[PDB]
Order: C-alpha cells, then structure tokens, then sequence
RNA sequence: ACGGAAACCUUGAUUCUAACGCUACUUCUAAAUAA
C-alpha cells in the first residue's frame, strides 16, 4: 500500500585505504526499514515457584529491552538491525495462570 | 563492574548540504544528477551510520594513533576498543553502535517553505586554456535539516578505569566532525554538520552520567 | 470518460513522442534539460502521494500545472531559419494538460506520474539527449 | 592539524553566480519604481480563487506573443487585478539596469537567475570562490603556469588537468593538495542585495561602450560576505596564507596583459585583496591567461562573434557608490558613466 | 507466434548473449550494474505472481516495461569515437519487449524472468563484467 | 495370543567481526561587421 516494489534493499558502500585513498566498492542487501515480523515466544511452567516464574518474566523482559537497545544479527555497529517490539504482550495459551501483573509490567518496561 | 549502556543522543544540523551518495536506485526516470542515498519507503534523505562510523575513525586516527595505520585492523588500543577491531580478539565487538540517522524536522521544512526536502545543485568546470565549461548536476540533502544521531556505548566489566578515555574519544570524534565535512564532495562545501542537544543518558544499567552531560554541553 | 488508464498509458506514451518533430537529420528536437524540473516534481509528487492523502496535495498539482503551462510556452529551439517549441507540442500530443485536469484522488495521480515516467522513458528509448 | 581561516568578501562591482534557470518576460512586473518576481504558485491560487485560470493559462501557453502580450503587467492591467502580494520578492530600480526603457517591446525579456538554495534565498557556493582561489593559485606559480599546461597530443589544445595530481593512486601515498583546500560556501545573505545589471562590451579598438541583450541578477556593490577555507595540510596551508599577495601579484599580471590597454577611468582601484568572482567577468580571470592567450581567440576565430586582439572588456552599469574608509571619500569607479567592472570582488583573509 | 516457449529460451538466451555487441579487446560493454534494476525488478515481479494473480500485477508489469525501456536509452558507453547503447541491443537482440507484450498469464510472466535469468546466466558466463 | 510390547535422531550454537560511495571540477566563454 505503501507504493514499495521491492522488500529488500541494496545498500552501497566502500572502503578507502589510509595510505592510497582508493575507494573498493560494495553492495549488500538489507530488509526495508519498516518492515514487521510476528514474534512470538512461548515460556513453559512447570515445577517452577511464584518467585522463579518471577524471575523468568524479568529477565524475558531484560532480554527483549536489552535487544531494542542492541542490534540484531548482521553489521550493526553501523546501523543495522535495530528493532523494536510492538503490541507486546503476553496471554497464557496453556493451563491457567494470572498474566494481568505480567501484562501492566510488560506494558510499562517494555 | 557492572553493565550499562550510554546512549548519546544529538540532533545532526546541516550547515551546507550533504551528498552521502549510493547508487542510482531510487534516482527518478529521467533525473541524471548524483543521487543522495534515501529511505526506501519514505524517500527522505538519510545519514547511514557506516558513514559517520568510517569518517570518525579516520579523523580520529590521525590523532590518537601516533603510528602509520595502513590497514584497519592496525589502528591503537583507544580506537580499535571502540570501533571494533578484526583482527585482535579483544576488541573484535567494538563498545560503540552506531544507528542510521533519519529526517526529523521534515514539518518544519515544509512550514518553512520548502518544495523538494533534496535539492540539485548545478555545477561545472572551466578548462583553464580554452574556458569551456562542462556541467553537471550534485544532488544534495537541503540545509537547515536536522537528523536523529544516536550512538550507544556499553559499559561491561572491562569498562574500569576506561570509561573517561572513551568518552574523551566519542566527544573529539563529534568535534572532528565538525571540524570537518561528512560524505561527499565536501573539499567545495559539502557535508558540514552540527551536533545539537548533545546529550547521554543511561537506556540500561546503573551508572551515573550527571558529570558527563556538563561536560558535553561545556565544549561540545 | 477519461483518457489515462493502468492498462494504455505505456502505449500511449509510444503514440505521444512518436509523432513529436525531429530535426531533417532525423534527430528529436526536445532535450531532457527542457523537462527537467517537471519530471523532478513530477517524481516528487508521486512520492509525497504515499504518506500524504489528497486533500492537501492539490497545491502541488496546482503548482505542477501551472509550471507545465509555463514551460511548454518558454522552451524554444531555433534550427535553420525556423523556430520551434518542443515542450509545448509534447504536452500537446501527450495530453498533459487534460491528464492534469482529471486528477483528482491518490490513484489518478499515479497513474499520471506513472504515465509521465514512460513518456520520458520511451523518449530516451529513441534517442532523446540530454 | 587544521587551519581555519576567514575570508571576508566584499564585492567591488556586481556579482552573478548563475544556476541556468532565466525568469522570462512573463515571470515580473515593472511598476511603482520596482521589479516583482511573484511566485507563480502563489500566482495561480489566488487566481483559481479569483477564477482566471484560464485567461492565465492562455497567457503562458501562448506560443509566440507578438509585443505587449509577453508581459505579465499586461496580464495584470487587461484582467483588472489589482491585488499584487502572491510571495516572491522585490528589486529596487537601479535606473542603469538596461539600455532603451523597461516598458515598451524590447525591455528586459529575460533576467539570469541568481544562485539560490531551496528556501528561495540566494547565496555565494563554496565552489566558485574555490574556482577562482584555484585560477590565482595556478597562475601564480611557475610549476603550474607553464607550457606542460596544455595537451596538444590531441585534435585540440586542452587543459593539462593532471598537472595538479589528484585522486587515488594504486601503491602510493595521497598527493592531493587541492582535497585540503575545504572552502565553505556563504549564509543567505537575503533578497535585498540583488540588483539588475546589464552586460556592456567595451572595445579598445573601436572606444566606445556596446551594450548587449544579457540581463543579470547580480549582488549589489559594498555587500560584505564571509567563508571559512579550512586546511588540512602544510603545502595548501602555507598556499592560503599566501593567498594574499599571490591575488596581487596575480592581478597585477592581469593589469599589465588585459586591463592597460584600456581607459584607466573604466578600471577599478583596489582596497584589499583583489578577486574575481562569478559569470560576466572575462576569459583572462578563469584561465591561465600566459598560456590560454593565442589558443582562446583561435577557438573563436571563424564564428560571427570573432574575438579580436584579445577581446573586449566587460564593463556593467551600476549606481556610483562611495565608501568613507579611513582615508577619505574612495569612490568606487573612476568614470562618470557609472562603469563598473563586472565580477570584481575583494577579499581581506585571517586566520581565526 | 510465441515467442518465448518453454523449450527454446535458454536456446534464445544463449544465442542473444552470444551476438552481443563487442570492442577491440573482445570484452563486452553490457555490466551488471547497467542491468541491476532491471534484474531486481524481475525478481520482486517474479516472487510476487506465486501467491498474487495477474489481474493485480498490470502495474508491475507495466513499470518493468517502462524500466527496460528507459535502461536501453539512459545508458551509453564512449568508444573509438563512437556512443554504444549496450542494453538496448541486448533488447533489440533479446526480443526482451517482444516477450514484455505477449506476457498475459501467470506462465508466460514466470516464463519471461526465468528467460531473463538465463540471459543474465549466460551473459556472465561468457566474460561479462560487473 | 503378530520376533511381538514400551523408545522424539533429541539436547545446546547470532552467517558474526573490520570497512567514509570516496577523489580533482567557478553554470561558464565568445561581441565581429554594419549603422
């Protein structure tokens, strides 16, 4: 809808040595820059108290703000794979187990 | 000790107009100028962080290296701890992440006045024997357009007695650039920027930047 | 009734700058520099048309019109004896003017920047200079 | 590491820094003493409101008008409209604008367009006076301005472009000199400096001033303009700081090939570092005038415009203005008939 | 006639690559950068008629029509005095516009990329530069 | 009253590190001859 014709892009760019200046060219492929992707990551209970299911939950949500504000996979140190997670949430697929304390917190930390 | 991550945060103003370049891609049917590297989906012009990566650590080896630098892979402790090193298993993963700058005032542009967010400056060339002319066209990003710079630095355990250094270094890095031009033909009046609003905040972690940000507003 | 559709535009543009005047030698008479700035908002345009709805991008249309009226009736070139004007007879064979007029949503204008996109295409196709 | 310094410009005589864009008859009205550039955009929506679209368009389209539909006034005065304020921006009448009167058929059917940035303001490029620091470098210097300056292993003579080396070369250390010459361009210096000079010839074989149909937008004289020529290296270092004194001894060079054989009351005196800047100046000021002489005039030796000797000098109209340095009253020409000598600038250059 | 059958473009690619144009030093003026956009645009074009019908790929089709034609006439090299259009020929040559007006189905849109693949194959397997 | 019954080819692992789309370039030259 967007009037996009291709979903991935080629990026252009070289490398000039410090002694010559000679420019070596290069191309690589990125994903277009708005693009989206349904994530989804199932966390299992068992045998596990209040305090560890807890726990699991903030370092879930450590993880995933630790990944917003790194990059994902390829040459990120110049600027690539930086993601963000939206319409996070969590709701229990299996069993029954109370996700209304983990869905505010999820909402809120992000 | 423990791990954080400082997350500089500036406005990139041009002065003049920028020319970071890429391939005729995006370049319109039946435009012949030098395209400007864009969004592929909005079509604004961009700052990609490999340039502003490449054009710092090339300022900043005629400073603090003191030695030859024929390759990349030879730059010094100081630069290759940051920018990241291949060939030195220390300092393969550089501390410093660099992120594509993208158009943020594009509504104060248009309030401003403007029809096209690039322009085309026509420019030629004057044989010094038979003065004729040969001209062509540079597409730039306009002036007075400003960029989300974000840069993020982590603090781990090897960050003691360290963390200073770098900041000196991210800090001389922005002044060099000013100093200087950003990508493109910039020996004629391109490229020149200005970081504003510069600031560091801790996005995770524990640590404070309370004497850092004084000292960013105090010279840079 | 309208004049541009997705399915003749390419077409059209054949039947358009098929038929524009060419010097004796054979050569075309418009250049690529005569057009240059329509094209650019032309382009431009088309590529505020995707984030920014119609209702405020009536004045670009506006401001195209009228600087195609503007250059069709300044651009002259002047070859043996005899003065010609290339802008003003591509406008007029191609139907510039009217594609212009029944503009009127999202989807007409693209189809109209689309349509200006082959016409300089297929005018490079044959020899058109820059 | 670097050496920063600031060139202060301040124009002699009207400067153009053309874009190749012209404004026709119909883009400008003449009236009250003052030329109007509206924008046609801003024309064309208070004339759909006003509902004359049509008669507009009539106007534009218009293939060949004839003598008086050509100008906008005409338009303006036939449809009764009287609501001139649609953007754009106004030039005084300088009065010494065009030869004949600005009304009547001939007038002004085409003025140049000045240099301007995509807000609509104008300003001087960074590589202009690159340009023109780069012609007094090269023709100051014995190594350059020499006969190694020209390619004859051609059909014709040309330029000796790696005289000056340049670019990367394989297996060996960067030898650009000009990369370290970072000359910066200009800030808007608004749309009230701005006049519209007119190109006159003036000939030393027939003495007597030839105005020709070429009208300019050009910076009024005594405007004060500002660049930053950023160094990088020692070599383009010790070149800039000798910038003066080689603009002199270029000039004077100039003086004694071109200039002496005219009227000394149609040339200029100099208050500080003398420059050449922009379009209309001359052939002598852009080129290595030692070696370009005898090659230059043969290029146009069988048009109709032959060049002559070596060429005429070029000499625009605009008001006498005087300045009240600290040594007296120092009028800016010599000549009573308001003879300025187009594409003159100087410059005075620290190092802040 | 067809002219693209599932059994005879790999033959007519190779033949087309074969009788490309050439300079003195037997090297071929046609490069991959020339043709990128073009090989882009038949690849989106060709992953998208998986899962898309036809009858909503008009304006793809379209726009890659426009694209080859304006790449035959943009591009141009400089030799011996004389200006080659090297992907123009290999239009001329590879019947390309032929196969573009006779795409009506999805095979036949499916038959023309993967003749366009061949030609790409083909032309770098005989010292086709990049 | 089946050479049958019970058996997950499963457990962890970033196609990652380094790299300026860079270099030189005044939108500029020519005004003859006639009156």
């Amino acid at each position: 809808s967007l009037g996009v014709r291709s979903y991935t892009e080629v990026k252009f760019e070289n490398t000039i040595d410090r002694i010559t200046a000679e420019a070596n060219p290069r191309q690589i492929e990125r994903a277009i820059r708005n693009s989206t992707f349904d994530f989804e990551l199932i966390y299992e209970i068992t045998d596990e108290n209040e305090n560890q299911v807890e726990e699991d939950f903030k370092v879930i949500r450590d993880g995933l703000k630790l990944l917003e504000l790194d990059y994902l996979g390829g040459s990120g140190s110049r600027g690539y794979g930086k993601v963000a997670f939206e319409n996070l949430k969590a709701t229990t697929v299996f069993g029954n187990y109370d996700v209304k304390t983990l869905n505010e917190l999820l909402t809120a930390e992000v | 000790m423990t791990f954080a991550k400082i997350k500089f945060s500036a406005q990139i103003r041009l002065e003049t107009g920028l020319h970071i370049g890429g391939s005729d891609a995006f370049a319109a049917i039946g435009a012949i100028d030098s395209p400007v590297i864009k969004d592929p989906i909005t079509n604004l012009p961009i700052i990609p962080g490999s340039s502003l990566k490449g054009k710092m650590r090339t300022l900043l080896a005629k400073v603090y290296n003191e030695k030859v630098a024929e390759k990349p892979s030879d730059d010094s402790d100081i630069l290759s701890r940051l920018f990241g090193n291949s060939k030195d298993k220390r300092f393969k993963m550089g501390r410093l992440i660099f992120r594509d700058a993208f158009l943020s005032n594009a509504d104060e542009l248009d309030s401003l006045g403007v029809r096209s967010y690039t322009e085309v400056k026509f420019e030629n060339t004057i044989d010094r024997i038979t003065a004729e002319a040969n001209p062509r066209q540079i597409e730039r990003a306009i002036r007075n357009s400003t960029f989300d710079f974000e840069l993020i630095y982590e603090i781990t355990d090897e960050n003691e007695n360290q963390v200073e250094e770098d900041f000196k270094v991210i800090r001389d890095g922005l002044k060099l650039l000013e100093l200087d031009y950003l990508g493109g033909s910039g020996s004629r009046g391109y490229g020149k920027v200005a970081f504003e609003n510069l600031k560091a905040t801790t996005v995770f972690g524990n640590y404070d930047v309370k004497t850092l940000n004084e000292l960013l507003t105090a010279v840079v | 009734m309208a004049i541009l559709t997705d399915e003749n535009y390419v077409d059209k543009a054949e039947r358009a700058i098929s038929l524009l005047e060419k010097d004796n030698k054979g050569n075309y008479l418009l250049t690529t520099s005569q057009i240059r700035k329509l094209l650019s908002l032309c382009s431009s345009l088309y590529d505020r048309s995707k984030e920014r709805k119609f209702d405020e991008l009536i004045n670009d249309v506006s401001y195209l019109r009228v600087q195609f009226v503007y250059q069709s009736g300044r651009n002259s070139v002047r070859v043996n004896r005899q003065t010609f004007f290339p802008v003003k007879d591509l406008v007029e064979k191609g139907q510039i003017l009217e594609a212009l007029k029944e503009i009127k949503d999202r989807e007409t204008l693209q189809r109209f920047c689309r349509y200006m996109e082959a016409l300089v295409a297929y005018f490079k196709f044959y020899g058109g200079k820059d | 590491d670097y050496r920063t310094f600031k060139l202060s410009l301040l124009t002699l005589a009207p400067i153009h820094i053309g874009n190749g864009e012209k404004y026709t008859s119909r883009e400008f009205i003449y009236e009250n003493k003052k030329f109007y550039f509206p924008d046609m955009g801003k024309f064309y929506n208070k004339m759909v409101e006003k509902r004359l679209a049509e008669k507009f368009e009539a106007f534009l389209i218009q293939t060949r008008p004839n003598a008086r539909n050509n100008r906008l006034i005409s338009f303006l005065n036939d449809n009764r409209i009287a609501e001139r304020s649609f953007g754009g921006y106004s030039i005084s009448e300088t009065g010494l604008e065009s030869d004949r009167n600005p009304n009547s058929a001939g007038a002004i059917n085409e003025v140049n367009k000045f240099i301007r940035d995509a807000f609509g303001n104008p300003y001087i490029p960074g590589s202009s006076l690159k340009g023109a620091i780069r012609t007094i470098l090269m023709n100051t210097t014995p190594k350059w301005n020499n006969e190694n300056a020209v390619n004859d292993f051609g059909r014709f003579p040309k330029e000796n472009k790696n005289l000056i080396p340049w670019g990367p070369k394989k297996g060996k250390e960067y030898d650009d000199l000009f990369n370290a010459i970072r000359v910066s361009d200009s800030k808007p210096f608004d749309n009230k400096r701005l006049i519209l000079v007119q190109k006159w010839d003036y000939s030393a074989k027939t003495n007597k001033a030839k105005p020709l149909p070429l009208y300019r937008e050009s910076i009024s004289p005594l405007t004060k303009i500002e660049f930053e020529i950023t160094t990088t290296t020692d070599e383009a270092g010790r070149l800039i700081e000798e910038l003066g004194k080689r603009a002199q001894a270029f000039y004077k060079d100039y003086k004694a090939f071109f200039l002496s054989e005219f009227p000394d009351d149609k040339i200029q005196a100099n208050l500080q570092y003398p420059i050449y800047l922009g379009a209309g100046s001359g052939a002598w000021t852009k080129t290595l005038f030692k070696q370009a002489d005898g090659i230059l005039q043969r290029r146009y030796s069988r048009m109709k415009t032959k060049m002559v000797k070596k060429g005429v000098l070029k000499l625009t109209k605009a008001p006498l203005k005087i300045v009240k340095i600290p040594s007296g009253n120092h009028s800016l020409i010599k000549n009573h008939e308001s003879f300025y000598e187009m594409g003159k600038a100087n410059f005075m250059i620290k190092e802040i």
